[PDB]
């Protein structure tokens, strides 16, 4: 049952917020947004492999909220069955 | 960073200060000069901040301290579920909840007094109780004695924990300043760690045990023989004969189908009419519900990795036009300073015990409850008592803030100052609104009571005369009866039964709930509680903004928290000083819950409460009175106070006799407290003087020199005599009158 | 020992010590010879 | 020096002189700023040791009796999963020449003398060799290292006769070693409560069907 339409709306939430949070479009580890832009940049020290700063808390957190977003979408389900 | 850094050893363990009395303070460790050394002793007991002078040993003080008052609590528990245990009729209650008595207290026949084992049925005896215990367990699936006794065990072995603890962080490894300023990962822990996963892991025990044994006895089966809870977590097929969404197992929850274990996660509303509390399926619910946002609200502050807020940014972000720099400099004023937070946290948890009680007695959590007339009105009025009292505390604590820590040249704040700058408006306008609610909240009352003694009723203000009907309640309560329909399509029913619409739920000839009506009777009373609580705020607030400074004394800060005067100069200075603020609001914190608890009481059993007919038609405890006589001075005298408490008077020679001896005891100690309000201090000096002569005369003249009590703590002994005279007079009036009429 | 010793003696400690004795010893009595309104022994 | 995961905090200490090290520590935890009880660096490499050890002994006998029982010498009686054995009644047991609770207690005393014994040394080095108990006192002195405390009760014939690097390196094996038997314990639990088949079967379950794949199916049963 890969593949059903609850499967594909969470690989593209998940994978958009690492996307988010690694290109450039979401405050990660190293980016602080502001009260108005996000490009607030700073250093924090959690030394790990990933050249653009992206850590194990962030491999986390864009994951978690990756959920967040894709349990919202998928139990909107008013349009896709009730039942899977 | 957040780390841990502690200190070894502190304060060596030894016996030497406990026979070094007033060793803490170095005034009291000289030794006994009077009698005033004695009582000295203990008022500055727990004052730590008097005691030393840096934050970082306070600090540990309170924190070691709060473990020795976790503790005692423990042992209260255990005592509870112990006594439940060994002395009750809990297992013969669990047969016939809804005509047994609940008794958990049995006394030693010494000088007669077995006459208190009262006949609570259920072939036992004993003192019937009333803090509803029983439907807790129950709630819970207990369903033995055996389990009463282990947890009690358990709860006592955690108050030897808990002690313990206190112990090893005092005197061993003591934290240090930087560990407790950090109050970001404070608050992390609390919301995610204690709140979030508290009510998950109980959301978990309810699912797995309270549910289903639950429902086996709500349908109707002797407690002996319901299998053991851990019988359901380990043969999976038990779960399936009541739960099919059970055979799964956990991986709907894994595939957002989660609209299979509707079986057991619903969102009913109203209440179970076979035991008159609510659905099960929705408590188990709600806890689930409450866990995910605590959980995910524990993940905001920053606290070691790049992720999460700053709570002094937050704080510095908010500031107005007309407030100026707002709330900068907030975050230090409340960090280097206890009596902040103690006053503030003392306001929340103040007021959330005041709405827990207006919430448990309309939406009746646990099963066979709503039908135990004896809980009902205890369970009100006593977290009405408890939140009345912790917001009192608020304002002492605040009161000491402005005198001790408070400082403009380092701890500056904006808004804290322009509080101050036009606080002469501030008590001046609530003045103005104290006196008009007083005069159209009371005098209402007494016009009403004037027509009605000169033959005119039909210039009474009532449903049957000019009438004042509140309307905007009664819209609001229009609108919860027809939520169901359209603005909470998923719910059954309205959230709560006292809702302008429905239908009552009887349970075992004894109404449960039924829609409370809201005439004039009612709307004259709600200006009245609108009225003390604006009194009492008055004082409470004055005495706040005013701590420092006033333009009769302009160096009162320089007094202290707690000074009796500043002579009788000037006119008269007697209580200036903000402890005697709050001396006076103790009396409207008083007065004000007073009325509310009559208020309940009333309204519950002439409109609520009562037996219903095997026909139907519903008889209310006294008859449905409330709304023509509750708006009479007098009236609340006749049907009220006299005619209700006939079963407190005559409750001599049977088991409620012991709330006949304390309905007179409180009188006493009530009238006592005058001899120490009204009198001075100065006059009782004097008589101790001639009885200290005839001392002498025989030698026995004592070395700790005989004094009068302080001025200051005259009154105190003054006010806290009346609040326990009156508030134990209306314990023996409530518990007796309710017990004996259901 | 001598400071515990010395805190048992301070005045609390004895007060209820010594009333708890005391307590003790007249619902005893009361326990033997209950009712008790009159002294009927000379 | 291979790091995994490393951090600003874990490198400021975890220097690499310590064996089995690898830069591995996100929690403040071996942080020797902060130093109570139990938190010192020296005592949790101290717990790192042992637990592992009791790993290693505790991990093989959590396999072998049951396949042993696959093709061993062993009567099938005393051929059972790890949690029949008797430890977890709930699961089963079986009727040694005891009954339990009197293997509890005695195997509690005699435990208590080594462990003890064993803690001692921690807090005074050399002490548990000057007491009297009955001889032995001349090798239970330890070598000043709690966790290594050599002597020829402890190292008989003596490995890491004489050369650091070895000592460092076969240090450096016993550690990783270790923490490969706690996350494989770690394993033949959460597979026995999901599974419920007992560990080794658990493998099969995986070889003679790849695509058991239980994690997808995910069914409780004891
Ligand atoms: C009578 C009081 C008394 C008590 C309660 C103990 C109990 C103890 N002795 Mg001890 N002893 C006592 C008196 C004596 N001991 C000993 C000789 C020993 C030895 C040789 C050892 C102990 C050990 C121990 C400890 C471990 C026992 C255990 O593991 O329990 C289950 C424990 C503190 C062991 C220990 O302390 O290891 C650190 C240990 O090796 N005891 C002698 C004769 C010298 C004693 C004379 O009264
Ligand atoms: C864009 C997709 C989408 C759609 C169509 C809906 C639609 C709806 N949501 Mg929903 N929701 C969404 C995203 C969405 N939501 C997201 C991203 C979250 C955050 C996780 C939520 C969280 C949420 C909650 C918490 C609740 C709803 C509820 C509802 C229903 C009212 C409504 C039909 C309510 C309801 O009854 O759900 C069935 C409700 O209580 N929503
Ligand atoms: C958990 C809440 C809490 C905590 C931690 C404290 C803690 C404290 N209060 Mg406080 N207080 C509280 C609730 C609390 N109070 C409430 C609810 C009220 C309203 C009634 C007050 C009213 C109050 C006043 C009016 C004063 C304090 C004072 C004090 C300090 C000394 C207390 C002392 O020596 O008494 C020792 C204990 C006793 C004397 C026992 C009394 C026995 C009773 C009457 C029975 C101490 C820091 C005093 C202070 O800080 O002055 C500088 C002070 O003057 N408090
Ligand atoms: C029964 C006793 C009693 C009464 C009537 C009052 C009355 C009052 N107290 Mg009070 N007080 C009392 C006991 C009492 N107190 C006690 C025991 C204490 C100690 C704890 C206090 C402590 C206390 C404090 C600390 C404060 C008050 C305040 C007030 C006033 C606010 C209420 C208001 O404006 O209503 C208006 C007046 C009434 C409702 C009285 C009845 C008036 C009726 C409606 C009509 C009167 C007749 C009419 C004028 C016709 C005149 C006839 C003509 C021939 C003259 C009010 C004057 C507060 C205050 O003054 O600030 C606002 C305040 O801060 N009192
Ligand atoms: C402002 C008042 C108010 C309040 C407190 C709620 C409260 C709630 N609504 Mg709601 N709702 C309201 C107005 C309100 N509604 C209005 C004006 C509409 C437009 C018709 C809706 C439409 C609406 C929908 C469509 C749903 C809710 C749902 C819910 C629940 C989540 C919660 C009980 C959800 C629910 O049924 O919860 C179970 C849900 O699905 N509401
Ligand atoms: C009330 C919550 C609480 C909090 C915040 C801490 C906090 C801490 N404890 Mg602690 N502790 C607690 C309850 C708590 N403990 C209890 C109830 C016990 C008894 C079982 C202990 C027993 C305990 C020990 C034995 C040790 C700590 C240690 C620590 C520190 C790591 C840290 C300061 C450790 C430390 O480093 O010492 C400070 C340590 O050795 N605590
Ligand atoms: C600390 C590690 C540890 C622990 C707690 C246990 C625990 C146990 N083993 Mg065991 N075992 C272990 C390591 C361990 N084993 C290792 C490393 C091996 C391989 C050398 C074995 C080989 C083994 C066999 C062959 C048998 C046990 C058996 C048992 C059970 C009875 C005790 C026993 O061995 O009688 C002491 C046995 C003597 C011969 C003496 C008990 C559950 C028996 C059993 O029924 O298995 C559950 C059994 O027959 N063990
Ligand atoms: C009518 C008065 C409306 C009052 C109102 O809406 O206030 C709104 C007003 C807004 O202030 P600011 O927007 O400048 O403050 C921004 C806040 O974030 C704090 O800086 O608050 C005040 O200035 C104090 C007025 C209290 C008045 C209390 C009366 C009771
Ligand atoms: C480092 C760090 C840092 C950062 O900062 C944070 C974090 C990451 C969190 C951290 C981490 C941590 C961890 C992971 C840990 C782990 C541990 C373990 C697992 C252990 C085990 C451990 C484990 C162990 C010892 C085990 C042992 C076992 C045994 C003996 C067994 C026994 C037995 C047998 C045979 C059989 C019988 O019939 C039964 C019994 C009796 C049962
Ligand atoms: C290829 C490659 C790579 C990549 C990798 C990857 C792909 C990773 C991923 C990762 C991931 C993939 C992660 C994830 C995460 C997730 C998470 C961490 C989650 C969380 C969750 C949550 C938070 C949830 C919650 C909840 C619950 C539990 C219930 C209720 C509801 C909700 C949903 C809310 C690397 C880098 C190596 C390098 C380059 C190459
Ligand atoms: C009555 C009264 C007194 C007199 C009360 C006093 C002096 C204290 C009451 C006596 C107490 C009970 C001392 C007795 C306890 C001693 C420790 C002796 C104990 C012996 C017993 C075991 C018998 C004041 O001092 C006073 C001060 C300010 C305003 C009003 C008043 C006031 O009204
Ligand atoms: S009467 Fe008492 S309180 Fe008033 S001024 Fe005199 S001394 Fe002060």
């Amino acid at each position: 049952y890969i593949g059903s339409s609850t499967n594909l709306i969470m690989v593209t939430t998940t994978t958009l917020m690492l996307f988010a949070g690694r290109f450039g479009l979401a405050p990660s580890a190293n980016r602080k947004a502001t009260a108005g832009l996000k490009l607030e940049a700073r250093e924090s020290g959690l030394q790990t492999g990933d050249p653009a700063g992206f850590t194990l808390a962030d491999t986390l957190a864009c994951g978690a909220v990756g959920h967040i977003m894709g349990v919202g979408i998928v139990l909107g389900l008013k349009n896709t069955g009730v039942l899977d | 960073e957040v780390k841990i850094v502690v200190d070894r050893d502190p304060v060596k363990t030894s016996f030497e200060e406990w026979a070094r009395p007033g060793h803490f303070s170095r005034t009291l460790a000289k030794g006994p000069d009077t009698t005033t050394w004695i009582w000295n002793l203990h008022a500055d007991a727990h004052d730590f901040d008097s005691h030393t002078g840096d934050l970082e040993e306070i600090s540990r003080k309170v924190f070691s301290a709060h473990f020795g008052q976790l503790s005692i609590i423990f042992l209260w528990l255990s005592g509870m579920y112990f006594h439940g245990a060994r002395f009750s009729n809990y297992e013969a209650w669990l047969s016939d909840p809804t005509h047994i008595g609940p008794s958990a207290q049995v006394v030693w026949p010494i000088v007669g007094q077995e006459i208190l084992n009262g006949d609570v049925g259920g072939g036992f005896r004993g003192i019937q109780i009333t803090s509803g215990f029983f439907q807790l367990w129950r709630a819970s699936g207990i369903t033995s004695e055996l389990q009463l006794y282990c947890t009690a065990i358990g709860a006592l072995v955690f108050a030897a924990l808990m002690l313990f603890a206190g112990w090893f962080h005092y005197h061993k490894a003591a934290p240090k300043l930087a560990w407790f300023q950090d109050v970001e990962s404070m608050l992390n822990h609390h919301l995610a760690g204690l709140l979030g996963l508290g009510s998950l892991s109980w959301a978990g025990h309810q699912i797995h045990v309270s549910l289903p044994i639950n429902q086996f006895l709500d349908a109707g089966v002797d407690p002996k023989e319901i299998p053991l809870p851990h019988e359901f977590i380990l043969n999976r097929d038990l779960l399936a004969q009541l739960y099919p969404s059970f055979a799964e197992g956990a991986t709907p929850f894994f595939t957002l189908n989660w609209s299979k274990y509707a079986e057991f996660l619903t969102f009913r509303g109203g209440l179970d009419p076979v035991t008159g509390g609510l659905w099960l399926t929705d408590i188990a619910h709600h806890h689930l519900a409450i866990a995910i946002l605590f959980l995910i609200a524990g993940h905001m502050y920053r606290t070691n990795w790049g992720i999460g807020h700053g709570l002094k940014d937050i704080l510095e972000a908010h500031k107005g036009p007309f407030t100026g720099q707002g709330h900068k400099g907030l975050y230090e004023i409340l960090t280097t300073s206890w009596h902040a937070q103690l006053s503030l946290n003392l306001a929340m948890l103040g007021s959330t015990t005041i709405v827990v009680a207006h919430h448990m007695y309309s939406m009746p959590p646990y099963p066979y409850l709503a039908t135990d007339y004896g809980t009902q009105l205890s369970l009100f009025t006593h977290h009405m008592w408890i939140g009345g009292f912790l917001i009192v505390g608020a304002a002492a604590h605040a009161a000491i803030f402005m005198v001790r820590d408070y400082d403009p040249t380092t701890r500056y704040n904006d808004l804290l100052d322009r509080v101050l700058r036009h606080r002469d408006a501030i008590i001046s306008h609530l003045n103005w609104v104290c006196i008009f609610l007083g005069f159209h909240s009371f005098g209402l009352y007494i016009h009403n009571d004037t027509m009605s003694a000169l033959g005119r009723p039909q210039d009474m203000f009532s449903d049957t005369a000019i009438q004042l009907q509140p309307i905007f309640a009664q819209w609001v309560q229009n609108i919860h009866a027809t939520a169901p329909g359209v603005t909470a399509p998923g719910a059954t029913t309205s959230t709560s039964l006292t809702w302008g619409g429905g239908e009552l739920v009887a349970v075992g000839g004894k109404v449960a709930l039924l829609p409370i009506p809201l005439g004039t009777a009612d709307f004259l009373v709600h200006h009245i509680h609108a009225f003390t609580i604006h009194v009492t705020v008055l004082i409470l607030l004055k005495g706040v903004l005013f701590a420092r400074s006033s333009r009769l004394i302009p160096d009162k800060a320089n007094l202290g928290f707690r000074f009796p005067c500043d002579g009788p100069g000037r006119g008269g200075t007697c209580q200036v000083s903000a402890w005697d603020h709050v001396f006076l609001g103790l009396f409207w914190m008083y007065n004000a819950i007073s009325v509310v608890i009559f208020h309940f009481s009333w309204k519950m059993q002439s409109d609520v409460w009562g037996t219903i007919s095997d026909q139907g038609v519903v008889t209310h405890i006294t008859g449905g009175n409330f709304a023509q006589s509750s708006i009479t001075i007098n009236g609340w005298l006749r049907d009220f106070l006299w005619a209700q408490a006939s079963q407190v008077i005559q409750s001599y020679g049977s088991s409620l006799s012991a709330y006949g001896l304390f309905f007179l005891g409180a009188h006493f100690v009530w009238a006592f407290s005058l001899m120490f309000l009204f009198s001075g201090r100065g006059y009782w000096q004097e008589l101790i003087e001639s009885i200290v002569w005839a001392h002498n005369k025989l030698k026995v003249a004592p070395a700790t020199q005989p004094r009068a009590l302080s001025i200051i703590q005259g009154r105190a002994v003054g006010v806290t005599h009346y609040l326990l005279g009156g508030i134990a007079t209306t314990w023996a009036f409530f518990l007796a009158r309710i017990i004996a009429v259901g | 020992m001598r400071d515990i010793k010395t805190y048992l003696s301070v005045a609390p400690v004895l007060s209820t010590l010594w009333f708890g004795a005391l307590a003790g010893l007249l619902i005893e009595i009361n326990r033997l010879f209950p009712d008790a309104l009159s002294f009927p022994f000379f | 020096r291979q790091l995994w995961f490393a951090s600003k905090q874990s490198l400021t200490y975890l220097d690499g002189t310590l064996p089995g090290d690898f830069g591995f520590d996100p929690l403040g935890l071996s942080d020797p700023e902060g130093t109570g009880g139990f938190i010192e660096p020296r005592w949790l490499a101290y717990g790192e040791i042992f637990n592992g050890r009791t790993a290693m002994m505790g991990v093989v006998g959590m396999i072998a009796p049951e396949a042993l029982g696959k093709v061993g010498l062993v009567p099938p009686e005393t051929a059972i999963p790890w949690f029949q054995a008797g430890a977890i009644p709930p699961a089963g047991t079986y009727q040694y020449w005891a009954d339990p609770y009197t293997l509890f207690v005695f195997e509690m005393a005699l435990i208590g003398f080594a462990e003890h014994r064993r803690l001692q040394d921690w807090y005074n080095p050399g002490s548990m060799g000057k007491q009297y108990f009955l001889g032995l006192e001349k090798y239970l002195g330890g070598s000043g290292d709690p966790a290594y405390p050599g002597g020829p009760i402890f190292n008989p014939l003596g490995f890491g006769t004489k050369s650091e690097k070895e000592m460092k390196e076969l240090k450096l094996k016993e550690i990783k070693n270790g923490r490969l038997a706690m996350l494989a314990f770690l394993g033949m639990s959460l597979q026995a409560i999901f599974t419920g088949v007992g560990p080794f079967q658990n493998l099969l379950d995986h070889l003679s069907d790849p695509v058991n794949n239980n994690i997808l199916t995910s069914l409780k049963f004891h």
